[PDB]
């Protein structure tokens, strides 16, 4: 129910880190704190996300 | 002439 949109590719540092490509599309599933969440792939994929490389989507 | 990735904010926390 909560997705965003990347506006920036991100790679991680972390194996925790989800890695992604500018315009892809996640689903929010945690936000432990302000600048970094948990979000889920198109692939089903978990990991942390930093909050600024990312925007509301829909 | 585009803007580059923003600077990774710290993490407060582990994960």
């Amino acid at each position: 129910a909560e997705y965003v949109r990347a506006l920036f590719d991100f790679n991680g540092n972390d194996e925790e880190d989800l890695p992604f490509k500018k315009g892809d599309i996640l689903r929010i599933r945690d936000k432990p704190e302000e600048q970094w969440w948990n979000a889920e792939d198109s692939e089903g994929k978990r990991g942390m996300i930093p909050v600024p490389y990312v925007e509301k989507y829909r | 002439d585009n803007s580059p990735p923003p600077a990774l904010p710290k993490k407060r926390q582990s994960y």
